[PDB]
């Protein structure tokens, strides 16, 4: 699992992978471990069991609105729950959230992580190595958000053996 | 090159003053020493470096075909020039492929 | 325990094994690993404590109505709670549910896994056994999914030393 | 990896995958693990540590140009190396080797063992998957030795995450 | 592995299954772990690991070569060979050996131990099993020896996941 | 430690961070992971345990020597010696080296192996992100062979914790 | 991690790095762990999950009022419930919290800690090191409780694999 | 223990504590941990567990006499004993030598390490902690080395438990 | 076991209990711990397991008949044969020797150490236990050393469920 956000030149960009896996056997890879949610204005990917990240970015679709859209708050207010509640620290995960303005990373044991000059994002077994190559990318070529995470994301899967070709991009608007 | 011709009893010098024995008379050509030697040098490189006595070797992998031969050939004379070393000395031998230890 | 399931030319069949096992030992091969609902509309099979099973095949049955027998639903929201509860969270075991549509594999840690092109489910220890030789067999053979789970089974009990030769097979209708 | 090789009307073929999986992560996805021996009479395939298998499959060769490339031969002289006194480093790795003649796999540890009758051998992590492939097919088409291997290793690698798709097929006129 | 032998009215009878298990999966059903020694006028059946155990067989050929084939003496020699001074590889594995004269069982630790009285003797994961069983017929049923061995076996696979059905059944007219 | 190497256009880099860890601590931030062989004609770069890397490199150093330099052959070589039969020290470490001909990473449990094509190599804990960084610019940019390591170094350093930033890049005109 | 608070000739300064890390790598570098709080009359820094802290500094705020702004019985008393709380106990960290008189350290398991004649406080993995260089500063120097933690933490962060140089320092008022 | 060595203005200061530690309690609290070597020309300061640091530092004294005393030469040599090819006792522990020459620790696994260029060197558990202080000092304080290292040590017992006050400090005229 | 020796006024005296513990069970509770040596002009009490207490002990006698009964010399000399280059068994135990002379303890791992100046040496599970009493004693009462040994044993096996109380103390007119 291997999940990347770029933001470069007004776009903003998700995508990952999608090889659910037991152990070291292959369980499925046709998976969308990155959705759209609050009436397709935030995008937002996930790494872990699918339904924990449901449960989780249904937690977040609630815990944002009462703060009024502003997307940082409704996640700093969520990590503030995912470890005071004993039903929630039982939800191992990463992610993603991004919307117009910046972009974010999740914790369920730490707390939220805000990118660099860079506004780069990533998680996941691979996350490094697609970040690695990101930044790269973002510093020299001319590259589009998604010819970035594009590229990005095969330099992943083509190292860690748990990300593989099957990836599932979501570009903004 | 220089070893080859100049020294004193020189692996052509003796070659050709054996052939001599048989009645023959062969005469080596500059452009010939040229190539036995970068010949030598070669395989030296390419393969296992045994200093000099390497043309010992191109030598005599060179001179088997007349040195066989050379009786029945009283009264001949033997021009040794690149066309000739050239094809007494195949290439390259052995597919050498070291990599069947290689990952 | 191997639970395999194919769908292939308007037949949905799920057949296993039927040995359960303490640690090294046999302790029953005549089991029923696979059994059918809601009014013999939906059948499916099971990998552990036969009991967690029915707790969990009855917890199914109602989630199933709420959202108007849509296979799918009531299974993405079965694995909402199996994991959210903590009265669920000890009942590990693997799930395939199938009926006249699609076909669902249901996890208690991980989530739902949706077949590929193929149409074809896989769990327990011998498993992806199972599943080699199906897969396989239904891209070259033109056998029925009765013939094929029949055989993939047959492959798969033949080296997991959990899974033997009484499976119990569900054609559908 | 993942080392399969089928056997029928007069075709022996032997094939596996390339990968070679440092801990989780990807070193080189070509690598010839099926290679030939004995001036090109026997092939051999080699499964577990790179050191070990490389160090295995030497051992092999040096038999074989010591008893008229006779297999089976060379193949208990190299066991009784092990069985003698003093336990050699007793290497972690598993060769299947075999040509006109017989098929034969060969662990490091110091025995020979032969085929169970469908003359299907397979090792490394995914070959118990490539094996059920082919285990099957063979049992069920007429599909040539050359191409029940080309299908079952691929039927592995989708499975194994530790087994990719850059496969390397010796067969043996 | 599954080794059991029941001696009565002059006839001995060593059989085993023909298992193979690495790991939690099926090398070969069929394997041959009772066999002949000394011109084929003792019984021999041995249990562990496939490598270490034929170490051992071997070891017990040797000396019964040396020894006019007095089976006790043999093994007492054996024996002694790890009780010295310096500590031989110890061979993880257990030979039930019988012929005309006598039953007994080595292991490769270093001992040789004799049967009770029924004259019972069963090594292996399945032993104890097929034990209780001959235990049990011989004291009710004058089943013969070569008949109680293959029933106990069977008795035995039933149970033993490590254990299966096709035995081999040397006994010693 | 991070040590990549990048070869085109006649240009091969081989260079790599300076910071030897001790435990979690900082030994020395300055450190030459990379230096030159052979009269200066060689490229090398050693990551894992200073003490056991030192000692892999030494022995390479000592088969050039003896092998005119010959690079791919001096490897071979030295790989040879774990393979012979007496079990070497085993050394836990890993070497990058390179020359006008070929790059070859050797690792010191017994194995000299070759680059995918883009002729990247990474060693060290934080490899595969320089790996990645690399991989990457190649495929998209221009930049020089002793341009991509210099910035790939970097992009690891910035993410491995046993990395730095004081580099040491050796180029071979 | 590192923080460190001086407290030097009327200035009480707080200041530490910034580097979230994941296991052995880099995840944030630009990180603030000083806040300050109470209508930025108390400034306070943290080590843990930067979330654990907010939690925390919250329960504190209130915590702090009940007995009329003195310090070190906000914090007392915060410890009290940290540690009979079956949902605070989940939040290990450690806190430096300061103000106009005094400075005080609190934590999670132990219990405060009160300064020494030389008002000194350090908590985080890099913590000791920092201290380590302020102590002696403090003691031969007459440098600024400002241009001792700057310093401090540069000698923190050279050392500490967990420790950087973007830390976010804060005086007082 | 602590071992903190600092070199400046033709001084050569290695001094340390004196606490043999015995699990959790105290041997004895006056120990020489620093000594005199070559007619007591160059100096010495030994860490780790008292057995493997005194072996370690005899090695290193035969050395010296056995090559003028050169300091540095006589290191690289003992570091070459464990690389050669017989694997030595390989004692843990280390130490801190120096002279009017340069200054180098040596590690009884295999390696001589220099000094950043602040000429500050420190082993022991404690070291770290007499770093920072002197890594400071140095920066910060025209300070003697003679008396940097004093106040360093002193730093390191109050926080090291296994650190105590009984010094000695040899100096190097 | 509890061991120790105190020195004053030209009176050494050494004593221990006597219990020999199995596990948590009591072999003998009389067992003479402090012997003597040399013609019995030595003192000798040895500490750890049984036989390597012994066979420590017996290393010490052999040293002394060897060097004039010089105990000093002896000792450092025993302790070299740890240090040359062959690691010795290392015997897990201790030893407390002295005479008219000095006392000494000497470890089975290769050192020998001396006493704080009290002249108060305590080895074994209790020692630390008899160490406090007598230090403490020593410090205040003019009793004899034959007196507060006698007396610190005691308090120790009040104590230690390993340290019985029948003693055996050797003194040396
Ligand atoms: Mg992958
Ligand atoms: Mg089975
Ligand atoms: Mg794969
Ligand atoms: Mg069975
Ligand atoms: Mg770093
Ligand atoms: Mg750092
Ligand atoms: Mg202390
Ligand atoms: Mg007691």
């Amino acid at each position: 699992t291997t999940i990347v956000s770029v933001r470069r030149n007004g776009q903003v960009v998700v995508g990952g992978d999608g090889q659910v896996s037991l152990g070291n056997t292959v369980m499925k890879g046709n998976a969308r471990k990155v959705r759209r949610l609050y009436n397709g204005k935030v995008l937002a990917g996930f790494a872990g069991g699918t339904a924990d990240a449901f449960t989780l970015f249904e937690l977040f679709e609630r815990k944002l609105e009462m703060h009024q859209g502003h997307l940082l708050k409704s996640a700093v207010e969520l990590a503030k729950d995912w470890r005071t509640d004993r039903a929630l620290r039982k939800l191992e995960a990463m992610l993603i959230v991004a919307d117009e303005k910046e972009s974010l990373i999740i914790t369920g044991i730490g707390d939220v992580v805000q990118p660099e000059e860079d506004q780069i994002l990533a998680i996941g077994s691979g996350g490094n190595y697609a970040l690695s190559a990101a930044r790269a990318l973002v510093e020299n070529t001319e590259l589009s958000a998604h010819e970035i995470v594009e590229k990005s994301l095969r330099i992943a899967g083509d190292i860690c053996v748990f990300t593989n070709t099957n990836f599932t991009i979501e570009e903004l608007p | 090159e220089r070893i080859l011709t100049e020294p004193h009893a020189s692996l052509t010098e003796q070659y050709k003053a054996l052939m001599a024995t048989e009645g023959v008379n062969i005469a080596f050509t500059t452009d010939a020493v040229k190539k036995i030697a970068e010949a030598a040098f070669r395989v030296n490189e390419k393969t296992e470096n045994i200093g000099a006595r390497r043309l010992h070797t191109v030598m005599e992998r060179l001179m088997d075909k007349i040195s066989f031969s050379a009786s029945d050939m009283n009264g001949q004379t033997v021009n040794i020039d690149a066309a000739y070393v050239a094809d007494a000395l195949g290439e390259v031998v052995e597919n050498e492929d070291l990599s069947r230890f290689i990952l």
